[PDB]
């Protein structure tokens, strides 16, 4: 399941990608935050062939953060740009990716106990937990993470969630194992 | 350093409109559809052969 | 190179094989002047088609020569195609193979005239006729499944197995796009608004397309409509006036599920889908249940995916794996599927060629196109 | 072939609000194409030119800037022009640009000269816009006519044995000028060899000798490589056009080389200047610069 | 020939069965009538008007109607109604007033120009120029009419041109001192048949708003002196002041050939 309520990124966000293949017209990439849907990164700058484009392909083991240049929700395309990300902008992306991944990892163990098999079932769990904090605090990503850390000291944060006693214990357990 | 400076400002109209072209955003939106045929071809063709094309209306 | 011309009741979708979207989308309308006259700076026109025909409808008698999916007037239809090739795509038909699309269960006599016109009147080098529902399935990238193709004029359920329609299971519901628009116009009128000028009558369709949705729980929201503070939304008219729309947002597409609202005794789309599966061989139902693909513009309403999921699970055997696929591209899925089919290398020997027609005659269409 | 009516219609729209299209007939542009490819084949592959002239760099389809560019240095024949290529990709009106240049080539074949850029290559302008641009506004059969003229374009020029001009740069295989004259046309751009190298290499301030080129299909060369070639033939500093530089021009070897890029506000993504070099009758060099908006 | 500005001539006004009756009676008096200020986006009113007139015989009236003209959202058409048994249309064209996007077009509502064939009269070829002036641009637009005459000469080799329509001409719109700026009046080529003293307003004001202006030797000698006058349809049809305004705020201007 994706990390956030919305199914597509907003124009101008910088997102992290995995480089999947090299073709004539660019690199196909997977958005790590959006359930691995496929995007693209336009040709970085100037001009280039495919022969030495593999020296530009070290991102496959680097997972660069790139900015969304165009979206078309109807057609399904996401175009991205590497060239416009500054090093200072990049530092936040590494931090954001680690933070958002942490919420996922907490919830992924949650997903195992109830044995979800369909993405929409997993999303609804998210809708009632991680995404409640994201919406309540109008801070995508950061909201869920900050609240989970607090649960060590403030257990009451799960009380307003629609959960039974059993559901609560396994969620609480996985925080302690951190 | 013989620069004849031309600090030439807008004298036509929408200066930023006639520089950034839709072609790089229409050829890119072509390949990602051009590649969809090949992935489809490896799933769509086995129903488009003369031996099987006569199978359907038989049953 | 190849052309794809999807002839629809409401909208014609035309373009080139290989392109991801149709070049031209315009109303399937041909208009002939009721009176004698000219537009300033023009010679006398005998007909207008499409966009120009819509905007001048006042002085014309409009014809929608595609009624409930079936081509029913060949004089009018000749003029829609003439407009498509020469004015909209700006191509010469003799250079380009042209794939046409046909409605499901099109009568045999109708099929033949389509082939005849293309060759003798337009001299196309090749042509093919594909069932629209089948093209829709291809574009989603699977070969087995049941298509819900619901458009402007007609809705069809078409179960498809191994690439070919199953004639024993096609159901026809005469409830589709323009019935919903008309129903909305009625109930919006009942609220105490007036759509008098043509300018004001055409916009009702726009309101439908943008703000309407299918309710997840019907019973709850019908009581909650007036009370709720968040349901009701406002749409600004072009003059400046702002009207408020309430329970009409979700009552309108409900018509799809309960045709009785407008006096049709047919069964709803959830029921017809079920009836379609049970008319097929017991051997295949597992695969149908798992591949309900929805198609066409009137299936575009937000929320319809989740509502279909629920209503079908209730009717089917308890353990059947059900999945509804609602491709984001589904307002052009018919055309796009046509674009894919005509681009395959394998498909190049399935075309009806000019040679073949000269030997066999119009009856070839049944041998080659099915 | 009435060149002036076609050219007249193209130029009448100068000064209008940008975006306005010019729609020639298919037969006319085919007419432009059919009368264009004859003069190039009749002239040498290594041109021998005379001053005075105006020199200008890459255009990349910024047609309204091309029309603005001629407003300052003088229309032919009050001053001669050579453009160095890269006018067929990314911008919005590549077609008008190339169609206008060939028409002027036919009118003034001894006063107007065009070299081949790396974008004058089927595999490139397939990717970066020009193939797609012909399909929307015209058709692909006419595109094939275009892939016939490019194969006969020249690639470099030397002014009075003192200023060496070309699109890309030097090659470790270029020992005699005869090696260039022997390359046969029409030709595609091969996957290796001299013709490729002349169109793609770039200078770099921090390499000594030969380095690896980010472009792939070619190479980089350092500061010491530059000095030896000029020295062997008793030549001076070199002026070429293929890069993007913020100032419109940028020196990189203690003023021994300048790069020209002539399209300001490049494709709406940059705030760079575009520069033109103005060379008078005595070979004195000056610069013409379009400052950012 | 008439020039009739029908205030907010649209669907609303034509659906009223009463108003339709009276409008049709007015048109039927005339063999050619120009209707101005047609605010009819999709030509529904125009269709409904021709249907009423052409119920019994389909060729009583033919039409010449324009595209919506304008710099802004407000756009009007020129609607020509003519009897095809009396005159024929050989050619029409929209005056090219230049490039709107440049901001150089001389008129907000470009005059429609129609070449007529008239077999029954002494004059064989003549032009009708249509003008609905912009209220707030009357001064500039009337001046621009000088240039329109010269254009007509080039295309058709025709000196005989009749200019008619809603000029918006009056005391406030053209004051005494401004009259000396209008070449069309100071030049003896043009006879002004509607004088300053005529009253063409249905209100109690005394304003010569509507005018007909004629150029050319041949056409001038065909005009019957003094026939140009307002037709008070209120008087002739005995109406109240309220219904008169509901129809239109302008009277027709008529002429007999
Ligand atoms: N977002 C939307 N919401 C509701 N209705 C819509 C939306 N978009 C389009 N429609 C309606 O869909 C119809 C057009 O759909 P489509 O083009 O699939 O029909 P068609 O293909 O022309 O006809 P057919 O499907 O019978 O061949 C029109 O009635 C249009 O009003
Ligand atoms: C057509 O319009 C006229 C005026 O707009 C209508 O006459 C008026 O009708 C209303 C009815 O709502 C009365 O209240 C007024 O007193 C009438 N005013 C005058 C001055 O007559 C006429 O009724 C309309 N006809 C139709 C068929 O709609
Ligand atoms: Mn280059």
């Amino acid at each position: 399941c994706r990390f956030y309520q919305h199914k597509f990124p907003e124009v101008e966000d910088v997102v992290m990608v995995n480089v999947r293949s090299i073709a004539e017209m660019g690199a196909y990439v997977s958005l790590l935050e959006y359930n691995n849907i496929e995007g693209m990164i336009l040709l970085s700058e100037l001009s280039r062939r495919r022969i030495r484009s593999i020296n530009k392909l070290i991102r496959i083991g680097r997972n660069e953060c790139v900015v969304v240049i165009r979206v078309d929700k109807e057609k399904g395309y996401i175009d991205l740009s590497k060239r416009r990300v500054s090093p200072e902008e990049a530092i936040k992306c590494e931090d954001k990716f680690t933070k958002s991944k942490t919420v996922y990892s907490i919830l992924r163990h949650v997903a195992e106990v109830l044995e979800y098999t369909k993405d929409e079932q997993l999303e609804s769990l998210f809708q009632r937990t991680a995404w409640v904090f994201d919406d309540k605090y109008k801070r995508p990503g950061y909201g869920a993470y900050d609240a989970f850390k607090h649960a060590v000291s403030d257990p009451s944060i799960l009380d307003s969630l629609d959960l039974n006693e059993d559901e609560r214990e396994v969620l609480i357990n996985n925080i302690n194992r951190r | 350093e013989k620069v004849t400076v031309h600090f030439l400002a807008v004298w036509a109209g929408p200066a930023q409109a006639a520089r950034q072209g839709p072609w790089e955003q229409l050829a890119r939106d072509r390949s990602r559809f051009a590649r969809r045929i090949t992935q489809a071809q490896e799933e769509l063709s086995p129903c488009l052969t003369p031996a099987a094309r006569a199978r359907a209306w038989a049953r | 190179t190849a052309l794809v011309c999807d002839n629809g009741s409401g909208l014609v979708k035309a373009g080139f094989a290989g392109d991801d979207a149709p070049r031209a989308v315009f109303p399937s309308i041909v208009g002939r002047p009721r009176h004698q006259g000219v537009m300033v700076g023009m010679g006398q026109k005998d007909s207008y088609v499409g966009d120009e025909a819509q905007s001048k409808r006042g002085i014309l008698t409009l014809k929608y020569p595609i009624e409930h999916g079936i081509i029913t007037n060949w004089d009018d239809m000749e003029k829609i195609w003439h407009h498509t090739f020469y004015n909209e795509l700006r191509v010469a038909p003799e250079e380009h193979p042209t794939l046409l699309t046909e409605a499901p269960l099109n009568p045999k006599a109708n099929r033949e005239k389509m082939t005849q016109i293309m060759f003798e009147t337009f001299n196309v080098p090749a042509m093919y006729v594909a069932i629209q529902a089948v093209l829709s399935l291809y574009a989603s990238g699977r070969t087995t499944g049941i298509v819900l193709d619901s458009g402007d004029g007609v809705t069809h359920n078409v179960p498809i197995y191994e690439g070919y329609a199953l004639p024993h299971a096609i159901m026809r519901l005469d409830l589709a796009g323009r019935d919903l628009t008309d129903y909305l116009m009625k109930i919006l009128t009942e609220r105490g608004y007036s759509f008098v000028t043509t300018a004001e009558r055409e916009i009702v369709r726009d309101i439908k397309e943008k703000l309407c949705y299918v309710a997840l729980d019907f019973e709850n929201e019908m009581a909650t409509a007036a009370s709720s503070s968040s349901l009701e939304k406002s749409y600004e008219l072009p003059d400046g006036q702002v009207i408020t729309i309430g329970n009409e947002r979700f009552r309108c597409p409900e018509t799809l599920f309960q045709p009785s609202f407008i006096g049709m005794e047919s069964a709803g789309i959830h029921e017809t889908t079920y009836n379609s599966i049970m008319k097929c061989d017991i051997d295949i139902r597992k695969d149908l249940y798992a591949n309900n693909v929805m198609s066409g513009g009137t299936t575009m309403y937000p929320g319809i995916a989740d509502r279909m999921q629920k209503e079908i699970t209730a009717l089917a055997p308890s353990t059947m794996k059900i999945k509804i696929i609602a491709p984001p591209e589904r307002k052009y899925s018919v055309w796009i599927g046509g674009s894919i089919l005509a681009s395959l290398s394998t498909f190049q020997q399935m075309w009806i060629t000019k040679q073949e027609y000269d030997e066999a005659g119009p009856s070839i269409v049944h041998r080659k196109c099915f | 072939l009435n060149l002036d009516s076609i050219i007249g219609r193209l130029l009448e729209v100068q000064g209008s609000r940008p975006g306005k299209n010019v729609q020639l007939t298919e037969n006319e542009i085919r007419g432009l194409c059919l009368k264009s490819r004859e003069i190039f084949l009749s002239q040498p592959i290594l041109l021998e030119l005379e001053a005075p002239l105006k020199i200008c760099g890459a255009i990349h389809g910024q047609y309204y800037d091309l029309l603005r560019l001629f407003e300052y240095g003088g229309f032919p024949p009050e001053s001669n022009y050579l453009f160095l290529g890269d006018y067929v990709d990314r911008g919005k009106q590549s077609l008008e640009t190339i169609c206008l240049l060939l028409a002027y080539k036919i009118k003034y074949p001894e006063n107007f000269f065009l070299l081949r850029g790396n974008h004058e290559c089927a595999s490139i302008n397939r990717i970066y816009g020009f193939y797609d641009e012909c399909k929307r506004r015209y058709n692909i059969k006419l595109w094939k006519t275009f892939t016939d003229c490019f194969n006969c374009l020249p690639i470099a020029a030397i002014v009075d044995e003192k200023i060496f001009c070309c699109h890309g740069g030097l090659s470790p295989d270029l020992q005699s000028m005869e090696q260039i004259r022997r390359i046969m046309r029409p030709t595609d751009v091969p996957d290796q060899g001299l013709l490729c190298d002349l169109l793609w290499s770039d200078p770099d301030k921090d390499v000594q000798g030969w380095g690896e080129n980010d472009r792939g299909v070619s190479f980089t060369f350092g500061a010491e490589v530059v000095a030896k070639f000029l020295h062997k033939h008793d030549l001076d500093l070199i002026c070429r056009a293929h890069q993007v530089v913020e100032d419109g021009y940028e020196f990189f070897a203690k003023r021994q080389l300048v790069t020209l890029f002539s399209a300001p506000n490049y494709c709406g993504e940059f705030d760079n200047a575009g520069a033109m070099m103005s060379v008078d009758e005595t070979l004195m060099c000056s610069f013409q610069i379009l400052k950012p908006a | 020939i008439a020039a009739f500005n029908i205030r907010t001539f649209g669907e609303t006004k034509m659906s009223n069965a009463t108003l339709a009756s009276y409008i049709v009676r007015i048109v039927r008096r005339y063999d050619i009538v120009l209707i101005q200020e047609v605010r009819d986006s999709h030509l529904v009113a125009v269709g409904k008007l021709l249907d009423y007139l052409n119920q019994d015989d389909p060729n009583t009236y033919h039409y010449v109607v324009s595209e919506p003209l304008g710099r802004n959202s407000y756009k009007e058409r020129y609607l020509f109604l003519f009897r095809p048994n009396k005159v024929s249309v050989l050619d029409t064209y929209q005056y090219d007033d230049g490039c709107e996007s440049c901001g150089n077009d001389s008129f907000s509502r470009e005059p429609a120009v129609v070449k007529f064939s008239s077999h029954s009269t002494k004059v064989k070829e003549f032009a009708i120029v249509a003008l609905h002036s912009a209220p707030s641009d009357a001064v500039a637009e009337i001046n621009s009419l000088y240039d329109v005459y010269l254009d007509v000469q080039q295309k058709w080799h025709l000196n005989d041109v009749m200019l008619m329509g809603d000029f918006n001409a009056d005391c406030s719109y053209v004051t005494s001192s401004q009259w000396s700026s209008i070449r069309l009046r100071t030049s003896s080529t043009f006879q002004w048949l509607i004088p300053d003293s005529a009253d063409t307003t249905a209100t109690s004001t005394n304003c010569a708003y509507d005018r007909i202006v004629v150029a050319g030797s041949l056409l001038q000698s065909s005009v019957v002196p003094g026939s140009a006058a307002p037709f008070d349809f209120q008087a002739a049809y005995g109406l109240s002041n309220e219904m008169a305004l509901a129809i239109s705020d302008h009277y027709p201007v008529e002429v007999t050939l």
